[PDB]
RNA sequence: AAGGAACUUUGCAAUCUCACCCCGUAACUUCGGAAGAAGGGGUCCCCACGCUUCGCGUGGGGCGCAGUGAAUAGGCCCAG
RNA sequence: AUUCCUUGUCGGGUAAGUUCCGACCUGCACGAAAGGCGUAACGAUCUGGGCGCUGUCUCAACGAGGGACUCGGUGAAAUU
RNA sequence: GAUGUCGGCUCGUCGCAUCCUGGGGCUGAAGAAGGUCCCAAGGGUUGGGCUGUUCGCCCAUUAAAGCGGCACGCGAGCUGGGUUCAGAACGUCGUGAGACAGUUCGGUCUCUAUCCGCUACGGGCGCAGGAGAAUUGAGGGGAGUUGCUCCUAGUACGAGAGGACCGGAGUGAACGGACCGCUGGUCUCCCUGCUGUCGUACCAACGGCACAUGCAGGGUAGCUAUGUCCGGAACGGAUAACCGCUGAAAGCAUCUAAGCGGGAAGCCAGCCCCAAGAUGAGUUCUCCCACUGUUUAUCAGGUAAGACUCCCGGAAGACCACCGGGUUAAGAGGCCAGGCGUGCACGCAUAGCAAUGUGUUCAGCGGACUGGUGCUCAUCAGUCGAGGUCUUGACCA
């Protein structure tokens, strides 16, 4: 509609960079994702979500990864923004051999 | 009152404290002041601002004169902002401030002809218990012999979208002047690379 | 709305056959007269085949062989045409509009390499 | 997203094994016990929401028996729950914990992990017996 | 029978009135630069077969 | 997605089931039946050995989300 | 498939059951080859329930194809 | 010489004799909870089980789960469960053929809208020259709901139990608009895997067919809700019931007969959207400038400013319209780089008898995404478009 000579790509890339975090290599196979539970009152707690990486999705600010784990007999899937402040550090626990990019079949 | 013209750039994810904020990146570029409208000359108080630069060749003589009378250098868009004065040539610096609630207005992405279901919400009909009128089709357009008419204003299928929409009390999250950028919490109407009009909150809460 | 991008006046199977058929014809003949639209649609697909062939290795041939089922045409594109377009920064294929036909009143056009 | 007719797992040893949603309420919890509804509509129950339910199957021997009309708070959902930082949680099966008109559990134990949202929704006792709070 | 049907014959006036928009638009024919026999804008000249140089046969 | 008959006159419609082999199988009965009851498992590729062949059986190994890998292809039960 | 009063009354099932099953008897107006009562099996019969599954539904979305829309060619109709 | 009939659904709108919210008066009104009457139609008025049901009873909620009109609103909008055709059975009646106050199972609901009306979209001419833009708002429409919690304050009130008005914070539910960043859905050939068979001579590697994707796994842009963001307001002006001020008639008294103030979710304005065909056709800025044509051609013809036609496209769109580009060019395509999707290519080498595995290889492929770049086509042109009526008045040399 307004025909301004603009590279929206870079304008966006510009904003997103001060909100983008690089994490260890990780493609599937196990990860201890140590997250911080600030909300437990005014007190800041520490929890650790460890399980298989089922998906990796997005780029820049929007980049995320999905971790699946069986905890107390019931299945749990958690999705994390790489650049989330409540995420402290992700750590590769054991590298996995996989033939695809999504792993959703592991849900059965 | 206060106002600016810009181009919707896009939507991204940002964090302020620990909370993730959906932001709409807007280029509220420099807006030259092209005409001042006074009660003495125009009968009302307002300002004509301009937005995207136009190649001199592409501009016609009538627009050349109008731009020359203010020594501006052709824009492409020209909008008026009522009860707004501040001297010089309008930029977001001190016009807007982080935290300010604003009223961003654009032109909704137009969706051509749309049925009463998509356009008015409707309900359509049964998918199975014997139809002909399966999903979209409105019901009864009226009554019987009394108003031999169908009510004026009746909700019916038509051209949906490509309309003026003002979204109220949007929060100002970040401002990068010189980069001529302004981040707004939430979604502004219209498509990327479209004209937006950022004004001071119409009636702030 | 409908802000997608490509054409299809037939069904999946056919839309492919047509593109591959007109791609084989232009490369066989060098110039073909067809409906303006069918010509507009053909342009990117054949231009893409020239770039694949510009590789000049087995893999590049076999990739052409996937859309060019005529053995002689694949050799022509591989060893004759792609080489000629070495320094052409992929552009060549041009469209010329001829004019309206009798039976359907359709504006015909030319597509030459 | 739980609506009437939705059958769900019981995350307690109250006696019930499966409850079937009868009604989704506006999940009160203020001083006097559970607060009166925040409307008569309200489509879906999420985690931290209070539902009225019919007990479709119970274990032999235990406080809650089959056919009884009970109140339960949703503790797990297959429908994803979003958080303030932008993270998401989702559980393989949806589950609830039977409560009294005070909002306190009817069983002595909570089974499986529970949504942190129950804590924000002021369900201390439930959170208290929960083996994990994700 | 044939469900909605017209209630009255439409007058000679009425019928012709809807015809106000049927009038064809004559082509914008241009003189050809190198055989002069008229051509359509952006099309190859039918007579000489030129489009700067001669593109088509005859 | 989540939910699963809340649809409705009525699960109308559409899913689910779906072949062959092994295991297994209720009330009731006119002793034939009910029965494909119900329910479970197998199914591809290679190699070795055994055998009645197109083959099949044991054993070890391989690959994919998935092996009647596409097509043909029972949903079942209780009571009147 | 017979009951007017009638959604009879108690029980079952359901969160909730004008239907359905079971008793009861007050059979408007059952009843013994215009056969009475029962019966395994059979049924594109009719009725009520359950499991399974599902866009029937909350609540609809996206996608495809053929029409509808546009141009060239041919060009009807009931009605008035 | 035909005005289709119960119930459902769909879609609405209206009355108020108001179900909820809003304002009041009386109370056998301490407070909290109420009863009753007055004003009040702005919005709102839930999901199920039973029955063809309207109704009604029940479950579970709610601020409330209002009553009625619109051919018992609505079948050229849908259903077809009820009822009223032909079949068949039961109970009853008739000697019978048959019948019903009944009951029961079954049973063809007709592709094309002419006018008016309604939603959307253009073409024409007008608006005293011809043009390109920016507008004022006469008028019109949209919207209008409400809970819970806290604070005030455990205060007023009450012996206690209990427990406020008024004012002030939050936070939801339903509904609406927008939007696609997120979570997801889809994404008919963008990537992979799989079967049978046929073909590219064979092997290897591919292609068709198995759907109008053969099947499976995943999936960008786009579109999307079940996902986000915002919204209903505040202030005001005039009022309703009602509460008062000054106050006679009627030396007193009285809100009323003169005059005055207050006072509702209602009215008018404010918010969002349309709007000068507002023939009462408005305002402002800028441009072009006062051509030429025989008493044969009576006003046509070259033209200006400007636009149209045509081409290439588009988060615009049925068509038309709208926006951009059209070589003085980055408009689209290609091509290059990048993103992203798929997930390790062919070919070779090695290991194994082999099926396969490993390396080369974060590989190969490639729709729609973000830039760059003159390789392709936007070539060449044609059509149209002012020279400004008269009257009166003020200023002018
Ligand atoms: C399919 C096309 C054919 O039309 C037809 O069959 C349709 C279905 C019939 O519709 C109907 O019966 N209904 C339509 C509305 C109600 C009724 C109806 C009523 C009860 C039920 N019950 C259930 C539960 O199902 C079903 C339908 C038509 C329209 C009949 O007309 C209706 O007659 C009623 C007596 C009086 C109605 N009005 C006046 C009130 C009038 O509308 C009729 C008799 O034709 C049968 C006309 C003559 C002209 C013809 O014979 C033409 C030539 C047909 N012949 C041919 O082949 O074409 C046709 C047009
Ligand atoms: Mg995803
Ligand atoms: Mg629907
Ligand atoms: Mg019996
Ligand atoms: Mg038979
Ligand atoms: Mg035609
Ligand atoms: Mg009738
Ligand atoms: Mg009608
Ligand atoms: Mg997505
Ligand atoms: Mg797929
Ligand atoms: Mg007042
Ligand atoms: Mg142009
Ligand atoms: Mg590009």
């Amino acid at each position: 509609q307004t025909h301004i000579k603009i590279n929206r790509g870079e304008l966006l890339r510009g904003i997103e960079q001060d909100h983008t975090r690089q994490l260890p290599d990780f493609r599937p196979g196990d990860t201890v994702r140590v997250d911080t539970k600030v909300r437990e009152g005014n007190r800041t707690r520490s929890q650790a979500f460890e399980g298989v990486v089922i998906a990796i999705n997005g780029s820049g600010s929007r980049k995320s990864f999905t971790v699946r784990k069986i905890s107390f007999g019931e299945g749990v899937e958690r999705v994390f923004p790489f650049a989330s402040p409540l995420v402290n550090q992700v750590t590769i626990v054991e590298r996995g051999k996989v033939r695809r990019a999504k792993l959703y079949y592991l849900r059965e | 009152m206060k106002g600016i013209l810009g181009t919707k750039i896009g939507m991204t994810q940002i964090w302020k404290n620990d909370r993730a904020i959906p932001v709409t990146v807007v280029l509220a570029g420099p807006c030259p002041i092209v005409q001042r409208k006074t009660a003495q000359t125009d009968g009302y108080e307002a300002v004509q601002i301009g937005y995207a630069p136009k190649a001199e060749r592409k501009v016609n003589k009538p627009m050349q004169g109008h731009f020359a009378k203010a020594g501006v250098a052709p824009t492409r868009i020209l909008r008026e902002f009522r009860g707004f004065a501040p001297d010089g040539d309008s930029v977001n610096v001190d016009i807007f401030a982080e935290g300010e609630k604003i009223d961003a207005t654009g032109t909704s992405k137009g969706k051509g002809t749309q049925g009463v279901m998509k356009r008015w919400n409707f309900a359509g009909g049964p998918a199975s218990h014997g139809s002909k009128k399966w999903h979209r089709r409105p019901g009864s357009i009226g009554q019987r012999k009394t108003p031999g008419r169908v009510y004026k204003g009746k909700r019916m299928a038509g051209h949906m979208g490509m309309e003026r929409v003002t979204v109220q009390n949007l929060e100002v999250v970040e401002i990068r002047a010189g980069e001529n950028l302004i981040l707004v919490k939430g979604a502004i109407p219209g498509a990327n690379g479209g004209l937006v009009v950022l004004r001071s909150a119409a009636k702030a809460s | 709305h409908g802000k997608a991008g490509r054409k299809l006046n037939r069904n999946s199977s056919a839309r492919v056959a047509l593109a591959r058929a007109q791609a084989t014809a232009l490369l066989r003949e060098g110039r073909i007269q067809t409906t303006l639209t069918k010509a507009k649609e053909l342009r990117p697909f054949v231009e893409q085949l020239i770039t694949t062939a510009k590789g000049g290795d087995l893999h590049s041939r076999r990739l052409v062989a996937q859309d060019i089922h005529d053995k002689d045409v694949v050799r022509k594109v591989m060893d004759e045409v792609a080489p000629k377009y070495a320094e052409r920064p992929g552009g060549y294929t041009r469209i010329l509009r001829v004019g309206t036909r009798r039976g359907d009143g359709v504006t015909m056009a030319l597509i030459e390499l | 997203m739980i609506m009437p007719q939705s059958r769900l797992d019981v995350a307690d040893n109250s006696g019930a094994r499966e409850i079937m949603c009868i009604r989704v309420l506006n999940s009160g919890i203020g001083g006097k016990g559970l607060t009166t509804g925040g409307g008569g509509n309200k489509r879906y129950a999420h985690v931290g929401d209070i539902i009225v339910a019919s007990v479709k199957d119970a274990a032999p021997r235990g406080a809650v028996k089959a056919g009884d009309v009970v109140k339960a708070v949703v503790v797990r959902t297959s429908h994803a729950i979003k958080r303030a930082d932008g993270s998401t949680i989702r559980f393989d099966r949806n589950a609830a914990v039977i409560i009294n008109n005070q909002g306190e559990p009817r069983g002595t134990r909570v089974f499986g992990p529970v949504a942190r949202e129950l804590r924000d929704r002021r369900f201390m006792k439930i959170v208290s017996l929960a083996p994990e709070v994700l | 029978a044939k469900h909605p049907v017209p209630k009255k014959k439409t007058s000679k006036s009425k019928r012709d009135m809807r015809r106000s928009h049927h009038a064809l638009t004559a082509p914008n024919l241009t003189e050809c630069p190198q055989c002069h026999g008229k051509k359509l804008s952006h099309h190859i000249c039918p007579n000489c077969g030129y489009y700067d140089g001669r593109q088509v046969l005859a």
